[PDB]
């Protein structure tokens, strides 16, 4: 009788990094967002959940 | 006046291998730019000095 068993693994991971951007959150940033989103915002009825 | 003979026999053999092999490895760098610093794993002179 002969018995012949191989396992063989083999994991990689390669990660580049190159520039974050960031955002500052002031107030100001509102006056920046597009027009139709921004009404889409505040003409939320917020009265309905389920809006 | 008889004659007998008889004879016996056995063998028996067993044999057992293991083989184990494990690496890691971890490399990281910082600075330059990234896509340059990716050339350093390659561990080519030249390479590392384009980082």
């Amino acid at each position: 009788s002969l018995r012949n068993a191989e396992n063989e693994f083999t994991r990689i991971q390669q990660s580049i990094n190159l520039w974050s951007l960031r955002l500052p959150s002031v107030k100001s940033l509102r006056e920046l967002m597009l027009p139709h989103m921004r009404q889409q915002l505040d003409e939320l009825n917020v009265n309905d959940p389920k809006a | 006046t008889g004659q007998l003979s008889a004879e016996a026999k056995a063998k028996y053999g067993e044999s057992i291998s293991s083989f184990t092999q494990y690496s890691n490895t971890h490399q990281e760098v910082r600075g330059g730019d990234g896509a340059k610093a990716h050339g350093v794993f390659s561990g080519k002179k030249e390479d590392f000095q384009a980082w």
